[PDB]
């Protein structure tokens, strides 16, 4: 809400249900997982989901940064766009998007092995493109985002992916004044959200989304065996609204699991 | 003057201007001026060419002198030589050269001069 | 019309490698004015016009005309061709020149003037300032070692 | 506490590094088997996964028959030991002026190789790319302090140092077997960034 | 157990190597057969694939029961020190050439040269005609020496054929002292000289004084 | 089996020879024609190429029945020890020319030699207005003489023909003493002796006994 | 002195700055020096030359002993030379030698003299 963060990667694998694609932006119950396990260890989580829980914790999922904050197409109303050029495109003439990164791929090998070929995709960001959560400036968040600094995000990262440098701003203005979470007016979820059920009831008349389908492993340290999640579809980071909704926080744990499994789908919504 | 653009431009049109046999109607139209004599300066420039791959440009300052010399008691010799070493800038172009880019581009203009000789006659 | 691109590919590489960078190929053939046959790599992408009559039936049936009626040239001059049209600045049309000059007083002179018409041939599309007899040489000689190799 | 404590090379070349390739296109004349390269930059460049299988199967010869591969390179399995606290990092090519400084034209290089049949002696030549020799890459690794690490901390030091004492003996790359690889690790110190830890005696230990 | 041992000898030549580098199309008066080269200091390499295959068929022709066709026929004996691509025992097989970086330049300066490679000029006749066809090639100088390393490596139970590898290794090297590495081969160009012949072990304990000996 | 046997020699000038050379920055007066030389001692050198050279065309005379117009058109017994390119069994054949080294560079200084080459001035006269053309090239001194390896492989397709092979390599080395080895010869320039013909195994186990007895007979 | 990268300009200023036909103006600019003189002036130092790439300065250091003594006979005898030792600084730049990188470009400006004594006339 207040404090928009900053993330630049220079590599950085990002999944999008395989290895052989990656994808430029990370929806973000991505990095609210990488959070979460990067407060399992130096065990602070409860204090994170105490903080969580609250209305007081926004967070946003990754949008382009080229000397300047992105935001999605808003889907209808005639791909990202530059702050300065949403009121341009609600009007709409040509805003062509630009590389922010081209996404290479690499064939890998384990050497002396059977079936040993696989091939990873790769977001390389060209030289100035960062990413930005947008997310309410607390402490608790700051000693766990200055630490995924090091972890990384997303993909492989331990073979070299997804880490980044935070560098911490304060939002600029006319994309702070148009952060609500609570208009009753055209409104943009740019989040990847999932509503509350009567609520999203309200939400699916005029709402022009996408799906998109939020899936696909639990990382644990309590199965020795891997499981899958719960499947979650969602809505997209375009997804304009009207009368602005309230999101959940769906526990897709993998049933009869030892603990919960979060994914983050709660909007902040912006203007328009 | 040669630069790295027109410098193999120049050698070519230094070779059709060049005197040639009026006389002589048996393959006439040949030059007055014998391969020999271009050879033995283009092994000059060759070998040159070779070092200043390697080494550096203070170690070749003796003998990129020397070109010039050479480039003179040719000309002092035949005639023909001496209108090559006029028609085509060389003695000029000797000592425009100060970098090891530039003895290059010596080196290599009068390779350009030896293919258009063979080319032409 | 339409727009092609054509890869080559070893034995065996997958098919989920092979139909993806083919896809890269046809979206460099979409890649200028109307259409193109991209060819094996991400260049060689030239216009159908001047493709069919004029690499596939005009510069590749002369390449093949020679070096089938001839005997002393093989895959060295064509490699040391390929080399100077792949390279080419202005000093390598100078080499060129003394190349072919050089090798066509080293025929049997029964063979000297079909390697004659042969070397105006090459050296006119080799420094002809319209750009593209270069590339289409350079396709062209690719593939008669492309045929010629055992 | 918590930790990440990284770890610092500048990773010189004493050969030629050829890593990788995805197989574009054979091009008659041109390079068979070119070098990994960034696409932006168009420089070599080290990948970390190569630098993470290589130094894990350099330490499955020392440390083998094992817990401590495990816990230092992840498992698959074996539910405490996934993403096992090694971070690696693709290597940048850090030296590229000193290499304009010396005086080159290209920062990687065309090794020509050939192959000569034991039957009829007729040559195969290759043209294998090279990053050249007196590169330096910058390699960096996070080794990540918890609770369950401060059990065991310091026998996964005399691991670290002890798999990079093994990519200076091995190549580190592909066709290392004849040249190739011989990669070095000068200026490797250790320091902490995120946590809090001592690396005092862990800077003296990596002499 | 592990272990990493380091041969180290000194490659002196005699009748300098030609070991060609690039055999693009070169200019109008220059070398036609340059040897390969450093990028940045400009000079030469014995580099680890020339060492490696005259070794294995220098070895080949020694060792082998049978005549192979292919490096992936060679004995046993072979295919552990060189690799196989075939056998599944012997990929990655347990010796790494390393290339060879020309020790002494300041002994060369010492000495009085200017050039570290020199530029031979040699001719083809033609049998009828007697035509003369000139030759420039380039040649890495008689009395350079090049800093040779071998590395072997000592798993599980490669024990057993430690000694009895060296034994190789050794012969390997007395087969390029009387054969040639490199270009041109029967005409020269070849001869080299293993000198210091050191076995030093640097990873890991094996006793290697019992084992310097052999290479005197 | 596998073996190498390696024929020594001792090349003895006269009228020494002149293996034409290097440098094209010589000078407006000096030496124009300069003879190859060890880059390091710059000592006069017999390189095993024009030894080869010389000695595939002095034996192609002899064992050719068909004119040869090329090498790989020789006749099988050239082929295996001078290397065809264009037979498949003849490639790499049986035979390495070292480089000949000045060996007596020491004995030549008891004998009143300022330097181990000469310069000997030619001068071409023409035959119509009698002028005259000058030369100065170099050549090796007289009584040089060099160190000559050359190494024979026999392996096991060197079935019976070891015998027979050293019948021309003994009929090559008697027929260059009879030819010039490079250089104008035709004015001098030439004349080579070899000395001490002795084959030594130097790898496998093979017998110099009767090889010495085609050689020193 | 005369150094490496002038002494060809310092040769050609040499041969330039010498005396000519003042009478006989029937083809005038011809000096009074001769080739056959100054090729005897070269053929001093070429059997130097040769010996400054092949040996030690410390057996020739005797021979340049004794070349002082032969430009200086040449000086004497020809008054035609004796305006060239002193215009070209032949007896001051022949003590400035001191190794063989001096005593070899001391040959090349001898060769320099000459290639401009071809060049002009």
């Amino acid at each position: 809400t207040y404090k928009l963060y900053i993330m630049t990667f220079q590599n950085a694998h990002f999944g999008s249900g395989t290895l052989d694609s990656s994808k430029l932006t990370f929806s973000a119950d991505r990095i609210f997982s990488a959070l979460v396990l990067e407060a399992l260890k130096m065990g602070k989580l409860d204090a994170f989901l105490a903080e969580a829980n609250q209305d007081k914790f926004t967070l946003t999922d990754a949008f382009p940064f080229q000397f300047g904050p992105f935001l999605p197409k808003p889907i209808g109303y005639p791909q990202f766009l530059a702050l300065e050029n949403v009121d341009d495109y609600l009007n709409g003439e040509l805003f062509e998007n630009e590389e922010h990164a081209v996404i290479d791929t690499v064939t890998k090998n384990q050497p002396h092995k059977d079936d040993n070929l696989y091939q990873v995709a790769t977001t390389r960001f060209s030289n100035d493109t960062s990413l930005y959560v947008i997310a309410n400036e607390s402490d608790l968040l700051n000693e766990l985002m200055s630490s995924l600094q090091y972890s990384g995000l997303g993909g492989k990262r331990s073979s070299g992916f997804g880490r980044f440098e935070l560098d911490i701003q304060n939002i600029p203005l006319e994309l702070s004044d148009r952060l609500t979470k609570n208009h009753s007016d055209k409104v943009m979820s740019l989040t990847t959200a999932l509503p509350v059920d009567a609520d999203l009831e309200e939400a699916m008349e005029d709402g022009h989304y996408l799906l998109t389908k939020s899936s696909g492993f639990a990382f644990s340290h309590a199965t020795n065996e891997n499981y899958r999640k719960q499947d979650l579809y969602k809505f997209a980071s375009g997804s304009t609204f009207s009368k602005t909704f309230e999101g959940q926080i769906v526990d897709v744990r993998p049933l009869d699991f030892p603990h919960a499994v979060l994914n983050y789908a709660k909007p902040l919504f912006f203007k328009l | 003057i040669l630069t790295d653009e027109n410098y193999v431009d120049i050698a070519e049109k230094a070779i059709l201007k060049l005197e040639r046999n009026t006389r002589n109607r048996k393959n006439p139209d040949a030059f007055f001026l014998t391969t020999s004599k271009l050879r033995n300066l283009l092994s000059l420039t060759s070998t040159l060419f070779d070092e200043s791959k390697v080494k550096e440009y203070d170690a070749l300052l003796d003998r990129i002198a020397y070109l010039r010399v050479q480039f003179v008691y040719q000309a002092g010799r035949e005639i023909a030589v001496k209108d090559l070493i006029e028609k085509a800038q060389i003695l000029e172009a000797l000592k425009e050269i100060k970098d090891r880019e530039t003895l290059q581009r010596f080196c290599r203009y009068m390779e350009a001069l030896v293919a258009y000789f063979k080319f032409y006659g | 019309t339409l727009s092609a691109g054509i890869g080559l590919f070893a034995d065996k590489t997958p098919i989920s490698l092979m139909a993806h960078q083919t896809g890269e190929l046809e979206e460099a053939a979409k890649g200028n004015e109307k259409d193109s046959i991209s060819l094996f790599s991400s260049d060689y992408t030239f216009k159908f016009d001047r493709f069919i009559t004029n690499v596939y039936d005009d510069k590749l049936e002369q390449i093949r005309y020679f070096f089938n009626h001839q005997d002393e040239r093989g895959k060295n001059f064509i490699y040391k061709l390929i080399e100077l049209l792949r390279n080419h600045d202005r000093m390598n049309m100078a080499r060129l020149a003394y190349y072919l000059t050089r090798l066509e007083e080293l025929t049997r002179e029964t063979d000297r003037d079909k390697f004659k018409t042969f070397k105006n041939l090459f050296y006119s599309w080799y420094t002809n300032k319209n750009d593209k007899d270069r590339k289409e040489a350079e396709l062209a000689l690719l593939l008669y070692i492309y045929e010629i190799r055992k | 506490t918590f930790a990440k404590i990284k770890f610092s090379a500048q990773i010189r070349l004493e050969t030629g590094l050829h890593i990788g390739g995805s197989d574009a296109f054979a091009a008659i004349g041109a390079i068979n088997s070119p070098v990994i390269k960034d696409p932006i930059t168009n420089l070599p460049i080290i990948p970390g996964s190569s630098l993470k299988g290589k130094m894990r199967t350099l330490l499955a010869k020392v440390y083998n028959e094992s817990d401590i591969l495990s816990r230092l390179f992840g498992n698959s399995k074996d539910k405490r030991f996934k993403m096992g606290r090694l971070i690696f990092r693709d290597a940048f090519l850090s030296n590229a002026d000193e290499l304009d400084s010396l005086g080159v034209r290209s920062y990687t290089e065309v090794k020509f190789e050939n192959t000569i049949d034991r039957i009829t002696a007729e040559a195969n030549p290759r043209q294998i790319e090279r990053a050249i020799r007196n590169s330096t890459f910058d390699f960096e690794l996070i080794y990540e302090i918890t609770d369950e690490n401060e059990n065991q901390v310091e026998e996964d030091f005399k691991v670290i140092r002890d798999g990079l004492k093994l990519l200076e003996l091995d190549y580190l790359g592909g066709s290392g077997s004849r040249g190739y690889g011989k990669v070095a690790f000068e200026n490797l110190k250790a320091t902490t960034v995120f946590g809090n830890y001592d690396v005092k005696t862990l800077n003296e230990l990596l002499t």
